[PDB]
């Protein structure tokens, strides 16, 4: 998949790095575009990788 | 009786919140919003409000007449 996504506040202080494995943990926490692209690919998704 | 929340929401005039920067005023503004939200609903806030409003009314009435 790749490097993954990062979480931030409006504070620009704390950032939380996510692995490509743990995307499906945060789920809807990502922006609606990320969710719309992500949800269909959960069918073919594996732990680190997409088939 | 003064401990439990009355059906009316709040009795005490409280001014607006100032503009916020991420660091502190987020914490301060949030803490004030929560604490105010809890204490406004109580009957104790009711007696506070009536005391402020009516004793203020008398205070004006002593200069008025």
């Amino acid at each position: 998949l790749g490097q993954g996504i990062r979480l931030s506040n409006k504070r620009k202080t704390k950032e939380v790095i996510i692995k490509a494995e743990k995307m499906g943990k945060y789920k809807n926490l990502m922006r609606e575009e990320y969710k719309n692209l992500f949800e269909p690919l959960e069918k073919y998704i594996q732990k680190d990788v997409c088939f | 009786w003064a401990i439990k929340d009355s059906d009316l929401t709040g009795w005490v005039p409280m001014a607006e919140y100032p503009p916020a920067d991420n660091e502190l005023e987020d914490y301060a503004e949030h803490l004030n919003k929560t604490m105010e939200g809890v204490l406004q609903g109580t009957n104790c806030a009711r007696e506070m409000g009536k005391c402020i409003l009516t004793v203020g009314a008398l205070m004006t009435e002593c200069r008025l007449f």
